[PDB]
């Protein structure tokens, strides 16, 4: 500070800027048929 | 809400495809040949 005054840059003109932000709040609801996944339609596999 | 066990559409017919007019292999004629080799000189025949 010179004489108790500091040098500061104060804006003389301005604009409005837009910034987008995606926030994930959901996801695909994956469902798995464990029986059909592990054994397609093979009775010998469903038995085990 | 209950997701039931997965079903598969059961077959309504059967498809069976083979090359027609092929000769008999005659495996028994070769296995029944009376000139039997020893393990030292084992004989081989290929059927196709
Ligand atoms: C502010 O900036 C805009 C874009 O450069 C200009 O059109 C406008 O005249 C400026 N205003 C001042 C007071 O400097």
């Amino acid at each position: 500070s010179v004489g108790g005054l500091y040098e500061i840059k104060i804006p003389t003109n301005f604009t409005i800027v837009g910034q987008e932000e995606f926030i994930q709040t959901n996801s695909p609801k994956v469902t798995i048929d464990c029986s059909l996944f592990v054994c397609s339609n093979y009775a010998a596999c469903h038995d085990l | 809400v209950y997701d039931l066990s997965g079903f598969t559409v059961k077959p309504v017919a059967t498809v069976h495809r083979r090359i027609p007019d092929l000769p008999d292999c005659d495996i028994d004629k070769w296995l029944n040949n009376f000139n039997v080799p020893s393990p030292l000189n084992w004989e081989r025949k290929i059927f196709s």
